[PDB]
């Protein structure tokens, strides 16, 4: 009969950097999805293999949920089947995903005047992502044919980039705010539901 | 320690135009933004503008839109305002402040954490 | 002039306690954003005081305290003295109009 902890990760002060998403794991409590959908403040909610509104009877073994911060123009590369800088070497889903996913602007928390620099996202890599990983190595990229250690002078490019993020900006630039669901609805006894 | 020194306040007729700058020193110049902030005699303190620690970014107040420009140089530690058409409300005691390291909750919080001297700008005739 | 709300002027003396009361519209610190006080010498340049809510910075006496509930925000002097005839700023920020906002400033006098 315990509520199922949706607040921690909602209303959490800061999001992560998109290159390091954080995940966390929900087990036991009683989801209610029907408050989250009848929010009406975020701009997209689409679920994948399962209907919003049937939410509310069906469970699960375990959720998964992990958060992040990107562009307002690369909202659409969260989905499955769809290339980008984002999707290729960032964050991936695979092409049988079933969950949902729900953003919302969030200009008013995450940008401040004269911009602000602690969002970054990775722009240089030598293979796409397998679906659901990650890679936090920030070793020099190796572009062109002379090979280069510990030095960014020339062919050689630090991988991460930083978003600038002011308030001025326009809607395709503004923060937006991504969380993630995801269901397994296999096997075991069930954990999640109410 | 934390130290700003600033010049180029002086008495100028109406019309005219200015420019003035202030020097840092003792920390690296290079990773903090900065801030100009004017106070008027009798009144509180009041924000200007804002440049950020490359140059390529930046935001100005609404009253002095158009009128005020600022650079940065960043090799020399000097950033400059310039002032184009003074008007008879610009008289103040002219500050240039740092940004805020830290600022624990959320991220559009700012605040200033070492002050200049300012210079005396009026405007007569 | 001036967003922020604030008293013109606080009296005291030696020994109690005195309070100085910012308070905001529902854009400037209603939204969620903290609330900073500086401290300005006469004929000094001002100085930070109480950066964030209370978090006291380095190199600052006890006395000064502050907190900040619903859309207002107040400061704290105990075991007043002498040496605090100064003025005092609430400072801000507002997410309407984008820019950082000051208090219109109180001076604490001593009796
Ligand atoms: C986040 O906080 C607001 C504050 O009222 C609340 O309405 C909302 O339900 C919270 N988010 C979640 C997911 O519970």
């Amino acid at each position: 009969t315990n509520l199922c902890p949706f607040g921690e990760v909602f209303n959490a002060t800061r999001f992560a950097s998109v290159y390091a998403w954080n995940r966390k794991r929900i087990s036991n409590c009683v989801a209610d999805y029907s408050v989250l959908y009848n929010s009406a403040s975020f701009s997209t909610f689409k679920c994948y293999g399962v209907s919003p509104t049937k939410l509310n009877d069906l469970c699960f073994t375990n959720v998964y949920a992990d958060s992040f911060v990107i562009r307002g123009d690369e909202v659409r590369q969260i989905a499955p089947g769809q290339t980008g800088k984002i999707a290729d070497y960032n964050y991936k889903l695979p092409d049988d995903f079933t969950g949902c996913v729900i953003a919302w602007n969030s200009n008013n928390l995450d940008s401040k005047v004269g911009g602000n620099y602690n969002y970054l996202y990775r722009l240089f890599r030598k293979s796409n992502l397998k679906p659901f990983e990650r890679d936090i190595s920030t070793e020099i990229y190796q572009a062109g044919s002379t090979p280069c250690n510990g030095v960014e002078g020339f062919n050689c490019y630090f991988p991460l980039q930083s978003y600038g993020f002011q308030p001025t900006n326009g809607v395709g630039y503004q923060p937006y705010r991504v969380v993630v669901l995801s269901f397994e609805l296999l096997h075991a006894p069930a954990t999640v539901c109410g | 320690e934390v130290q700003l020194v600033e010049s180029g306040g002086g008495v100028v007729q109406p019309g005219r135009s200015l420019r003035l700058s202030c020097a840092a020193s003792g920390f690296k110049f290079s990773k903090f933004a900065m801030h100009w902030v004017r106070q008027a005699p009798g009144k509180g303190p009041e924000w200007v503008a804002v440049i950020s620690y490359d140059g390529n970014q930046y935001h100005s107040a609404d009253s002095v839109k158009g009128r005020f420009t600022i650079s940065r140089d960043n090799s020399f530690n000097t950033l400059y305002l310039q002032m184009n058409s003074l008007g008879p409300e610009d008289t103040a005691v002219y500050y240039c402040a740092r940004d805020g390291p830290d600022t624990s909750g959320y991220y559009a919080n700012i605040y200033f954490d070492f002050w200049g001297q300012g210079t005396l700008v009026t405007v007569s005739s | 002039q001036s967003v922020l709300t604030q008293p013109p002027s606080v009296s005291g003396a030696p020994g109690q306690r005195v309070t100085i009361s910012c308070t905001g519209s529902s854009s400037n610190i209603g939204a969620g954003y903290d609330v900073h006080w500086y401290q300005q010498l006469p004929g000094r340049a001002p100085k930070l005081l109480i950066f964030d809510n209370n978090n006291r910075p380095s190199g600052v006496p006890d006395r000064f305290s502050g907190s900040k509930s619903g859309t207002s925000a107040s400061l704290a002097i105990t075991g007043l003295q002498t040496e605090d005839e100064a003025y005092y700023y609430c400072q801000s920020y507002d997410n309407s109009l984008i820019l950082a906002v000051f208090g219109g400033g109180t001076k604490v006098t001593v009796l």
